């Protein structure tokens, strides 16, 4: 992911990892 | 818009923060 282009389900997975919370 | 960003483009996982609704 790291420099790496976001799209569709990967860009999905990484919104998930950035927008939880406890 | 964010696809235009991170997706066309690169972006950090940083600047998703902006789109946590």
């Amino acid at each position: 992911f790291v420099n790496q282009h976001l799209c569709g389900s990967e860009l999905v997975e990484a919104l998930y990892l950035v927008c939880g919370e406890r | 818009g964010i696809v235009e960003q991170c997706c066309h483009r690169i972006c950090s996982l940083y600047q998703l923060e902006n789109y946590c609704n």
